[PDB]
């Protein structure tokens, strides 16, 4: 069955990382990734007398 | 800044650090395309602050110092690529007696095998 | 971790060897913090309290 | 720009050359503290191209 259900929202996931005064971590390869984003400019020239 | 340049301030031209953006045309505005560089595959080394050699400390002069568990080399810092530590990748400053974490090696020389 | 959490996966890092990060981005050799550690921490809990 | 890196514009994220920057919350916005490096006790030398 289905039905409308209300709750209190969460905002992510536990990321605790490994700290010590020793330890570090370097990356060995890579990805390229292409984003898009969208800005207005202008609108309509329009005229009342 | 991010069609005819390279920027470096975070978050402007996309998510990453950039590399190129490219225009295009829309009803009323305009659409941007940002190409970026994501790192992955991270993994876990040992670091060190300096090498105290024969009563002098040496500094990595681009990289940083790593161990993978017998032996240790100098890195450069967005990927791994290991080198042996000699006397071209490393400047000295004072003597191992003031620097905490200071650990023991030996840096190689490329003089002394040719003559 | 420093400012690798903001443009991708979190690395992790001591903190006085990110402090020399810190000191070569503006023009300062990084042998400088190591041997003024301790007052450079004395100043930086003076300066917050 | 001064929370998740390290900012080279004047002015910006302080007065000084930037080091660090932390958020904290207040009602109805935010506040920002800003870590900076300053210089001191100069001195004099002569110079030669
Ligand atoms: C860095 O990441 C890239 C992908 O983001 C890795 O490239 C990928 O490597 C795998 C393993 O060699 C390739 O899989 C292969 O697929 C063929 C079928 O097409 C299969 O017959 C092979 O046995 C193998 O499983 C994959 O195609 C390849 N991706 C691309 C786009 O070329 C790369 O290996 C990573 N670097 C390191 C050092 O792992
Ligand atoms: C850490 O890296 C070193 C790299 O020198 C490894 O030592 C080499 O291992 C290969 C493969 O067994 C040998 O052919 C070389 O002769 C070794 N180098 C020397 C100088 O003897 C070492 O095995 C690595 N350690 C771990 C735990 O992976
Ligand atoms: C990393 O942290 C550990 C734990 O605090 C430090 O280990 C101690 O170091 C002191 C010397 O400063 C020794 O007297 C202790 O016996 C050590 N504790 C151990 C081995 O359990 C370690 O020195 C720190 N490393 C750095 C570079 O500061
Ligand atoms: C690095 O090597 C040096 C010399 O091989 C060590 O310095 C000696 O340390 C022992 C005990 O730590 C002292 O009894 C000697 O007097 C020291 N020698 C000199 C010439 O001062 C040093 O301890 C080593 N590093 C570490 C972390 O143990
Ligand atoms: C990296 O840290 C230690 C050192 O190798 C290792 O035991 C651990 O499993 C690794 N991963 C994490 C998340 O700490
Ligand atoms: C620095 O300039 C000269 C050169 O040493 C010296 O006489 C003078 O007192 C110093 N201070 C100032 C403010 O000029």
């Amino acid at each position: 069955s289905q039905s409308i259900i209300a709750y209190t929202m969460s905002l992510g996931a536990e990321n605790s990382v490994a700290y010590s005064n020793n330890s570090i971590a370097i990356p060995t390869n890579f990805t390229i990734s292409v984003t898009t984003e969208i800005l207005p400019v202008s609108m309509t020239k329009t005229s009342v007398d | 800044e991010c069609v005819l340049g390279q920027s470096k301030r975070v978050d402007f031209c996309g998510k990453g650090y950039h590399l190129m953006s490219f225009p295009q045309s829309a009803p009323h505005g305009v659409v941007f395309l940002h190409v970026t560089y994501v790192p992955a595959q991270e993994k876990n080394f040992t670091t060190a602050p300096a090498i105290c050699h024969d009563g002098k400390a040496h500094f990595p002069r681009e990289g940083v110092f790593v161990s993978n568990g017998t032996h240790w080399f100098v890195t450069q810092r967005n990927f791994y690529e290991p080198q042996i530590i000699t006397t071209d990748n490393t400047f000295v400053s004072g003597n191992c007696d003031v620097v905490i974490g200071i650990v023991n090696n030996t840096v190689y020389d490329p003089l002394q095998p040719e003559l | 971790s420093g400012w690798t959490f903001g443009a991708g996966p979190a690395l992790q890092i001591p903190f006085p060897m990110q402090m020399a990060y810190r000191f070569n981005g503006i023009g300062v050799t990084q042998n400088v913090l190591y041997e003024n550690q301790k007052l450079i921490a004395n100043q930086f809990n003076s300066a917050i309290g």
